[PDB]
């Protein structure tokens, strides 16, 4: 009825109008996106309780873990989500850095747009100030790593991605990555992410730990062969037990002496089977089921070695390492579905019998870090930090370029960018000096989550970096509200992961701020 | 009831916003008129700041206090009332420093003090001396009020009448230089005549009529006479009434007020005199034995109007009636005059010299016509004023606080500290005055703002102003849009002076 | 029952009277101290009086309880002994009914809350008098000089700082006067504090004697007299009268 | 219209630290009276209908199942404290809402979090060395032997009970059983058992596996009780004439196989007794009952039979004799069979008992009780095995420290010196973790009935003179020295039970924001 | 009454409480820095301990009164614990509210 509904005319869509400002919700949408990650950043950050879809109970303080379970539906705050996900491609770190510095971009554009200013004049001068925040990246490096592939090397280097994934293990877990980096970096442009693969056995404590060489599977051999060379590597899901034909099939039992008939019939078709996979030359056998007694029984009687795997991840790690399919039906004698393997053999480490997969007339890439834990929680915890400090370092096979962190690259950015944006003629030195501001919000960030007053590191970080003092940080301590030298301390970050944290979080505030009416359509 | 915390701060702050969001838009000369809506349904589209909130009833204590401020600053100085309502509602506006940051108002304080002395030394830097003793220079200061009045018709002699008024009050031998125009400068209206009549006089003038021709008309040399004491029935120590109805108190009444009256007045004609002056009123009988010596009758004066009458001919003021000599006389005065003026009955003590008094006569053809002069003479006579207090002049129009806003930002990179951020924050809020010329004017604010900024970098900042008349950025040396220096030195202490007073408020309770 | 009011008992009259006493106190929380902020005093009129010092906050404070009422009283018990501390004692009595009303709710009658407060106030006395400090040190050591400079620093006088403060304390212990016994006090009258235009602020000088301002007029007498005779009267020697 | 959460239950900031603290004592209020040996006990009801007794802090939780997330965090900590220690799931759910209560005040006041968990990391790593310093080893102390100062301790735990008089015959069987056992240690090696009737002195200690023996069919007067080497054999299978399982119903209609059909009815249980008798299994234990015909074979055969044994006990008697329950008749062999060396039916209580001794694997006993109702028996079987409990902790683990509160009000005195001496935001925080500690004294004079504010300002001043043992007592109402009383506990379950409650309290502190996802 | 009494020198401290809210200091620290020095003079009687520590509202740090010359009167000091005391015994005598 009259009067009708102001710019709400497709599909009933909430259209707010200009007194309404259309514009402002979707700041208002990213803002409590960043809210949710502001309290989560740095090591003195808190945790949250992870409640997932399907019933199961968590307690981490991940990035990604939080954009995965709490199910975005604002579409203008999905933007940053999927920069996230383009923040997770090339370089591991950062996620919390797209969340933040972006969230700090849109809010402080909502006190430009409040004045009278064009949106289509703040987003010229945020780009602007990118290419000028990529110019001062390169001058700000103050060292770069040795390129020696030493343990003393990778593990001093380390500090800084075990920091804030799990606090307390900043000595246990610089030394666990540093043992299996190294066996892939003589193989120069071949470090890969994905060759590194993490099992967990539950123990006592991550004390506990250790590395090894090739696949190593947490479950025993469930056969008599300890140790052989053979290539060919059957995989199968199915269990191993009686036949049950993909035809008809029906068996009949009226008395006891049919039930003795077809027991032994199902005790020589499982014979039958594991005779199906000695001919072509297979002794190396992954049941994905449950193994009967009598198929224990076949497998030292053809010398075979079978292994059983419950699990459906590691089954599918074996599928990309030595190319074995597996294979639904029971043993079906084919070649082409199989694996190679030069030796598999069992071990103990640390009173437990694992199974090893390596090669030795092959170079070898492959490594795995056996964890141990008491509570599944927390060693979920140490997982995800292992993939994120791996990725850490898969982006040093690239140029060498170490940054100072803790606001040290951030307020020296911050300096150089305003003294660009003061000598600028023209209306779009106010994007380039609210693009400055937005780098204070991430020490501001690591300040508060520490209980310290924000606005008294702030001061205490402009009165050295006016004098010249260069990679002054921000120091951990609740009581001592200083600050510390980041060269001395170690804190060491990527030159590339700051690189790529910058720009997608510009761009972040480019597709947001040319965004300002939602639209729902029918196909 | 009660109300304690954070959010009398954040009240306190909404309160003074509201009343600097009323009159935002009245700066400069494109002052966009307000209407106000009586129960009556009377409606004044005044465009005044100091008439507006005037008729406006409050209600928050905060912004009661916001009114007061500026009422005793309009009777100090006679202009700048807006801008300091303006000032004193954008310094409170950042509240992102106030509640977010989570800071004790004392750093606040201990901030917007230390900007204070920052107030003062600029202007002295931007300023320029002023030749006083040309009259061309005073013409080009006073006409920024004339504009657009009534009076603009006759400004080479409405000028001429602030200027000698402002010069007589003000004392070269003291060495401060005081004016004060309330009392020295008492501005009279008398109805009649044309506006080139108005002149100034250098005496006191009487507004009491003549009731009888037995009086003295031209007098050379006027014998002055003051009293204090009364002309009528004496009264007791006690509180009692008179009250005659009866015929035998009628009789010895009268017979007791003529005989004290005789004595009375017989003290007074002993010494030949030619107008009497008493502080209290004098009755019928006492006009009767005072129209036989030829004696002009002046009652009902003010203990303030006395001492201008003693300074004027130079008498003694003499208590009693019966304590009259012959010291009580007015020799040295120019000629006393009762010729009426209009059909209204004027006495003249005036003499050829300055005794330290003075008083405007206003002429005109009709009485809204008088009330027209006397609001601009006034608001004219306070401008001039603050020039021969301090002969130095600001490049106003927007240029001063661009100039101020300039200094504080190179002054707060070597500012170390927490409190550098609401030092910042005072730059911010004291562009708000060229931000209102160019909304008023209609132009884009922050297209010409930015640029207005670039201007008070790299060239002089003492010019490129703001001009509310075209809509573009003029040089301050070309028009003659100065501003006094003691009316901005005023406004920012007093906007600093509103902001000490309500960021300190942290309780509101109450109590009788 | 059928009485002339109501009636409550328990520790629900225990929680209400603690409730509006800490009230009070929050009245006069952040105007203690030399940097105590100001708090407006609504009047019934609607006139409004800006006003930071606690002794005149508690004297306009009108809060009709019974539980704020005890609280007035203190105001007149603290000038009359002494003349000042009026709002610490506010604050501290109200955190000691803050702390005895947790003591209700933990089981703990209030009878052996009373009688241990009045043990802990006898041994805070003890503890006081036993690291005291007697009233010396008035020439040659110094905790005076550097006393008084801490006052002084808050307006434009604190730049040069030791200049000042030697005029103030020779001043100080110039008024002494024991007049009683062997008391000494100060009084409240002090130096005439006079003002001129010495071309700087560093031209103070330390008067030892009262200056009068006023001008002597002729200059054909002599202006240094030896003799020791000081005449004072009121009537004047002028032209005189009966009554104004 | 356009919504970010569309059902997304998520809060953060102070009030979310608020709610999740104030839902941490609602776990504690669950298992705050039954603190103590003289705490009440709580009444739990499953969705049968059937209504549970008990006052282990381990079995209340168990059947809890709060649905709120951090009274989930209260759950696994007590599932590992078994796993560590073996016991105290009651005293670490207790501690770690406590921790939070005393800091709930100081949360709203505006004090980060982190700052409380940066002072619980160090007050705790204070007390892990502050109670290794008191902990004194008493192994030959006095020249006194172990086994008297074993039974001084039980004799103070089963003192103020039903047994109080007769105290010092339950005393020496307590330490006897313990002794009995390996160098492996275990609770559930000792069984208890209760016969109903008779007076307290009747109570007796079998050194080997006893069961009730409800089977009341058939069989007297034959099947000789004493063997000198018997095989013993653990079966389930039913040995009656007419069974619910086992039977035969073939429907012919000819006379001649009339004869047959109960005769093959009858060769199911024959051959089942006879592969018994091949095996030569003197003793045949069941678990379903046994009929009167099965009891006239091994009557004739020299063998004994009992069935209705129920499957604890012969997983019991598994562990004792060191063979393996056999389902089936015919695997019936030696290698599941059993030995012992003395085996009898006795007639203690007016009933049927059987029992072995002189295994070659016995590493199990039996306690039997003797009283006039089932109850008093009940009560009696949970103080017996409070006192194997502070018998075996003495033998395992010989530094010790004073229970009874004593080092809970010694370790508040000592975190409250520490706190004097360090400047910053570390004092009010380990001095409200100093107070805190003093739950356990506090909570053991609740559940006690004794007057909490007398006696706790009476401890505390004892401490404060230099008294470094003494606590509460649960017999006299004052104080006294619980080590001269012989109250004590381990050095390592105390230590053990601070870092799993300072972990819990720390846990929910870290937690600010709350994510569910809608499912 | 040990908690009579020990509940009465944590209602002291609001004293130092209030003034480091009004000095714009961090209050948990600004009063745990006057405690940390008081309690040295009681453990152990050397010079090294920090005696009659006052505190500077401005700078932010504590100080000795000595050096500083901040001082106040004995009768001030005493007459205000004394008339505290007595008016927090008034309010806790009630326990009953009649009205009329
Ligand atoms: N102990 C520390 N010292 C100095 N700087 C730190 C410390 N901890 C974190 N930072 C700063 O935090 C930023 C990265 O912190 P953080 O480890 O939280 O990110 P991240 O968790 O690795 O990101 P992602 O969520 O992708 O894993 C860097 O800029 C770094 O300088
Ligand atoms: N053409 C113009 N363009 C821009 N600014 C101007 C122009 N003419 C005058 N001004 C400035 O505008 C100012 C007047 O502003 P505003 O109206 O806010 O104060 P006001 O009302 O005159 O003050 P008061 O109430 O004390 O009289 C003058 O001081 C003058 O400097
Ligand atoms: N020189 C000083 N340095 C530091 N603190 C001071 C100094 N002088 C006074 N104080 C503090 O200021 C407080 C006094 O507050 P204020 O003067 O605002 O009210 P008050 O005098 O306590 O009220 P009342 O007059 O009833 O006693 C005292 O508690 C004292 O601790
Ligand atoms: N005989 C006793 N006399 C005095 N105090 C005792 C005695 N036995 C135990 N306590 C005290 O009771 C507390 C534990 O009480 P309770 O037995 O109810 O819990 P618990 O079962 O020991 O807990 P958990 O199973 O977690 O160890 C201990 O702190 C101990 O000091």
């Amino acid at each position: 009825k009259a009067p009708g509904f102001a710019q709400m005319l497709k599909e009933g869509a909430k259209h707010f109008s200009g007194l309404e400002e259309a514009v402002y919700r979707n700041i208002q949408a990213c803002k409590e996106l960043a809210q949710t990650t502001r309290t989560a950043y740095g090591p003195n950050g808190m945790n949250k309780m992870v409640i997932n879809h399907l019933e199961k109970l968590f307690v981490t303080n991940d990035a990604a873990t939080i954009l995965r379970e709490l199910e975005v539906q604002h579409p203008a705050a999905k933007m940053i989500v999927m920069a996230s996900h383009m923040q997770e491609q090339e370089v591991g770190d950062g996620t919390n850095f797209v969340l933040v510095f972006a969230g700090a971009l849109l809010e402080l554009a909502e006190e430009l747009l409040r004045i009278g200013l064009s949106v289509s004049e703040v987003i010229e001068g945020y780009e602007i100030a990118c290419r000028k925040a990529h110019e001062i990246l390169p001058n700000l490096v103050c060292c770069s790593a040795k390129n020696l592939r030493d343990i003393d090397e990778v593990s001093s280097l380390l500090r800084t991605s075990i920091m804030s994934k799990q606090y307390g293990n900043e000595v246990f877990l610089a030394k666990l990555i540093a043992q299996a980096c190294v066996s892939i970096f003589p193989d120069s442009g071949h470090f890969n992410v994905d060759n590194i693969r993490v099992c967990k056995i539950l123990g006592s404590g991550i004390s506990s730990s250790s590395v090894l060489h090739g696949m190593v599977f947490k479950k025993e051999t469930e056969g008599d062969v300890t140790s052989v060379k053979d290539a060919k590597i059957a995989v199968y899901s199915c269990p191993f037990d009686g036949m049950i034909t993909e035809t008809k099939g029906t068996v009949l039992i009226k008395t006891a002496e049919e039930l003795m008939n077809f027991s032994k019939g199902e005790e020589n078709l499982m014979d039958a089977q594991v005779k199906a996979i000695a001919d072509t030359g297979a002794n190396v056998v992954v049941t994905g089921g449950k193994v009967a007694d009598m198929a224990l029984h076949y497998a030292n009687k053809y010398n075979i070695m079978l292994v059983r795997l419950n699990s459906k991840w590691d089954l599918r790690r074996l599928c990309k390492t030595v190319g074995a399919t597996a294979l639904p039906r029971l043993t079906p004698p084919v070649l082409e579905e199989m694996g190679h393997c030069d030796s598999v053999y069992l071990s103990e480490v640390g009173d437990t019998q694992v199974v090893v997969f390596k090669h030795e007339k092959e170079d070898g890439a492959i490594s795995t870090i056996v964890l141990r834990g008491s509570t599944d929680n927390l060693m979920d915890d140490i997982e995800r930090a292992v993939d994120d400090g791996v990725n850490t370092f898969k982006v040093l096979t690239r140029d060498k370029r170490l940054v100072p962190g803790g606001g040290a690259t951030e307020i020296e950015l911050a300096k150089q960018i305003t003294s660009y944006g003061e000598t600028c003629p023209g209306l779009e030195q106010y994007a380039i000096k609210k693009f400055a501001e937005a780098f204070e919000a991430i020490p501001r960030a690591l300040a508060e989550n520490s209980g310290v007053k924000a606005n008294e590191v702030i001061s205490k970080l402009y009165a050295v970096h006016q004098e010249g003092n260069k990679n002054v940080g921000l120091d951990i301590e609740a009581e001592v509200p200083a600050v510390k030298d980041m060269l001395e301390a170690g804190i060491l970050d990527t030159y590339l992961g700051k690189y790529w944290a910058i720009k997608l979080a510009t761009n972040a505030a480019v597709t947001v701020l040319r965004v300002d009416q939602i639209i729902m359509a029918k196909p | 009831k009660r109300e304690s915390g954070r959010k009398v701060q954040s009240g306190n702050i909404n309160a003074a916003k509201t009343i600097a969001d009323i009159i935002r838009t009245c700066l400069g000369p494109k002052s966009m008129m307000k209407m106000l809506l009586d129960p009556m349904g009377g409606i004044v589209m005044t465009n005044d700041g100091n008439a507006i909130l005037r008729e406006i009833q409050v209600q928050h204590p905060a912004a009661k206090s916001m009114i007061e401020i500026s009422r005793t600053q309009d009777e100090e100085v006679g202009d700048g009332t807006t801008s300091v309502i303006i000032l004193a509602g954008e310094m409170l506006s950042v509240a992102e420093h106030f509640l977010e940051q989570q800071m004790h108002p004392t750093v606040v304080i201990s901030a917007y003090r230390k900007a204070l002395d920052d107030m003062i030394s600029t202007l002295k830097k931007i300023s320029i001396p002023v030749d006083i003793s040309d009259s061309d220079m005073m013409l080009n200061i006073i006409n920024s009020s004339i504009t657009t009045k009534a009076i603009s018709r006759w400004s080479s002699l409405a000028c001429n009448i602030a200027l000698d008024a402002v010069k007589m009050v003000q004392f070269e031998e003291n060495g401060r230089k005081e004016i004060d125009i309330k009392k020295y400068a008492r501005v009279e209206k008398i109805p009649g005549g044309i506006i080139e009549d108005s002149c100034v006089l250098r005496g006191v003038m009487i507004n009491k009529d003549v009731t009888h021709p037995r009086m003295r008309r031209y007098i050379k040399n006027p014998r002055i006479v003051l009293l204090d004491s009364s002309l009528e029935y004496k009264k007791g120590e006690s509180q009692t009434d008179i009250e005659i109805t009866r015929e035998e108190d009628f009789t010895r009444i009268l017979q007791m007020e003529e005989e004290y009256i005789q004595q009375l007045c017989e003290d007074i004609i002993q010494l030949k005199p030619d107008v009497v002056i008493t502080e209290k009123g004098i009755s019928d009988l006492a006009q009767h034995y005072l129209m036989r010596a030829n004696i002009t009758a002046i009652r009902r004066v003010r203990k303030t109007d006395n001492n201008r009458i003693a300074r004027a001919c130079g008498a003694r003021i003499v208590s009693r009636p019966e304590e009259l000599r012959e010291d009580d006389v007015g020799t040295g005065a120019g000629l006393l005059e009762i010729k009426k003026i209009g059909d209204e009955y004027f006495t003249f003590i005036t003499d050829c010299k300055d005794p330290k008094a003075c008083t405007i006569l206003l002429r005109g053809a009709s009485k809204e016509i008088l009330s027209e002069v006397e609001r601009n003479l006034q608001d004219a006579m306070q401008v001039c004023r603050n020039v021969l207090l301090d002969p130095q002049l600001v490049p106003g129009g927007g240029a001063s606080e661009m100039a101020v806003a300039h200094a504080l930002t190179e002054k707060s990179k070597a500012m170390t500290g927490v409190e550098q951020w609401p030092y910042r924050a005072v730059a911010q809020a004291l562009e708000v005055i060229p931000r209102t010329l160019i909304q008023n004017c209609g132009a884009s604010t922050i297209r010409l703002l930015t640029s207005l900024r670039a201007k008070h970098t790299q060239e002089n900042c003492e010019t490129w102003g703001v001009n509310g008349e075209t809509g573009t950025l003029v040089d301050m040396k070309e028009l003659g849009i100065w501003e006094p220096l003691a009316v901005k030195l005023q406004t920012y202490k007093t906007a600093v002076e509103t902001a000490v007073l309500l960021l300190r408020i942290d309780d509101i309770v109450s109590g009788h | 029952l059928s009485v002339f009011g109501d009636r409550s008992t328990g520790e629900t009259i225990r929680s209400q009277n603690v409730m509006a006493a800490a009230s009070i106190a929050n009245i006069v929380k952040s105007s203690l101290g030399p940097v105590g902020l100001d708090k407006m005093l609504v009047d019934d009129i609607g006139d409004v009086t800006i006003t930071n010092d606690g002794a005149t906050i508690l004297k306009l404070l009108e809060v009709e309880h019974p539980a704020a009422k005890v609280l007035c009283e203190l105001a007149d018990l603290q000038d009359k002994e002494v003349g000042d501390g009026t709002t610490s004692v506010v604050i501290i009595a109200a955190e000691l009914l803050k702390n005895a009303d947790e003591l209700v709710k933990q089981k703990i009658h209030p009878t052996s809350v009373i009688s241990g407060y009045r043990l802990a106030c006898k041994e805070a006395v003890r503890y006081i008098n036993e690291n005291l400090i007697v009233n010396t040190d008035e020439l040659g050591r110094d905790c005076l000089i550097n006393a008084a400079k801490t006052s002084m620093s808050s307006k434009i006088i604190g730049i040069n700082g030791d200049f000042f403060a030697n005029m103030v304390v020779d001043a100080v212990l110039a008024i002494k006067y024991t007049d009683i016994r062997g008391q000494p006090r100060y009084p409240v009258n002090s130096v005439n504090i006079l003002k001129a235009h010495g071309r700087s602020q560093m031209e103070s000088m330390l008067i030892s004697g009262y200056a009068l301002n006023c001008v002597v007029g002729s200059q054909g007498m002599p202006k240094r007299i030896v003799n020791a005779k000081i005449a004072c009267l009121d009537f004047s020697l002028q032209k005189t009268k009966m009554k104004l | 219209v356009i919504l970010l959460k569309e059902g997304t239950d998520s809060s953060q900031g102070i009030p979310q630290l608020v709610s999740n603290i104030s839902a941490c004592q609602v776990i504690a209020e669950a298992v705050r009276t039954t603190l103590g040996p003289r705490g009440m006990d709580k009444l739990i009801v499953d969705g049968r209908g059937k209504a549970t007794i008990s006052n282990d802090g381990a079995t209340i939780l168990k059947l809890l199942d709060v649905v709120h997330p951090a009274a989930k965090t209260l759950v696994d900590i007590a599932k590992s404290q078994d796993a560590e220690v073996g016991d105290g799931t009651t005293s670490v759910t207790l501690l770690a809402a406590e921790f939070l209560k005393q800091v709930k005040p100081y949360v709203e006041e505006g004090l980060h979090p982190q700052i409380i968990i940066r002072a619980f990391r160090t007050a705790t790593q204070l007390a892990v060395n502050k109670i290794k310093e008191i902990a004194v080893t008493v192994k030959k102390a006095d020249k006194v032997e172990q086994r008297k100062l074993l039974e001084k301790c039980a004799m103070t735990a089963l003192s103020s009970k039903l047994i109080s008089q007769q105290k010092a015959f339950f005393a020496k069987m307590v330490v006897d059983a313990v002794m009995m056992l390996d160098d492996l240690l275990q609770l559930k090696m000792i069984g208890i058992k209760k016969v109903q009737g008779g007076a307290l002195e009747d109570s007796q200690l079998v050194a080997g596996v006893a069961f009730k023996k409800t089977f009341s069919y058939a069989g007297f007067e034959m099947q000789p009780k004493k063997y000198h080497n018997p095989k013993i054999a653990l079966l389930n299978v039913e040995l009656e004439l007419k069974a619910e399982k086992d039977n035969a119903e073939i429907r012919v209609h000819t006379v001649e196989d009339y004869q047959a059909i109960v005769d093959a009815e009858w060769n199911i249980l024959y051959d089942k007794l006879e592969k018994i008798h091949h095996s030569g299994a003197k003793v045949v234990s069941s678990k379903l009952p046994i009929g009167d015909v099965a009891t006239q074979y091994f009557a004739d055969r020299d063998m004994f039979c009992a069935g209705r044994v129920p499957e604890e006990d012969l997983k019991r008697t598994m562990m004792a004799c060191g063979g393996s329950i056999q389902t089936s008749v015919n695997a019936l062999s030696a290698d599941v069979l059993g030995r012992c060396q003395v085996f009898e039916e006795t007639q203690i209580g007016g009933e049927r008992y059987n029992f072995f001794t002189g295994c070659p694997k016995a590493k199990t006993c039996t306690f039997i009780l003797r009283g006039g109702a089932e109850q008093f028996m009940e009560e009696t079987e949970r103080s017996l095995h409070d006192a194997i409990m502070i018998v075996r902790r003495a033998i395992k683990n010989d530094s010790v420290v004073a229970g009874g509160g004593a080092i809970e009000m010694e370790l508040s005195k000592y975190l409250r010196d520490y706190s004097r001496t360090i400047p910053g935001k570390q004092q009010l925080l380990i001095g409200a973790y100093a107070k805190a500690l003093e739950i356990i004294p506090r909570q053991l004079c609740d559940n006690a009935g004794f007057d909490a504010t007398n006696i706790l300002n009476k401890l505390r001043a004892r401490h404060a003179q230099g008294g470094t043992w003494y606590g509460v007592d649960i017999n006299n109402e004052d104080i006294a020295d619980n080590f001269e009383a012989f109250v004590w506990e381990p050095a390592m379950v105390r230590i053990n039970a601070l870092t799993a409650a300072s972990e819990a309290a720390c846990l929910i502190v870290s937690v600010d924001e709350t994510i569910k996802n809608p499912r | 009454e040990q908690l009579a009494i020990a509940e009465f020198a944590r209602s002291l401290l609001v004293i130092p409480n209030t003034l480091a809210v009004n000095a714009a200091q961090d209050s948990t620290d600004l009063v745990a820095k006057l405690r940390a020095f008081h309690n040295e003079a009681q453990v152990n009687p050397e010079r090294k301990n920090l005696k009659w520590i006052g505190l500077d509202l401005s700078n932010g740090k504590p100080r000795d009164n000595k050096q500083a010359g901040v001082f106040e009167p004995t009768i001030v000091k005493v007459k205000s614990l004394k008339f505290a005391t007595e008016a927090a015994i008034t309010i806790l005598r009630i326990d009953d509210l009649i009205k009329l």
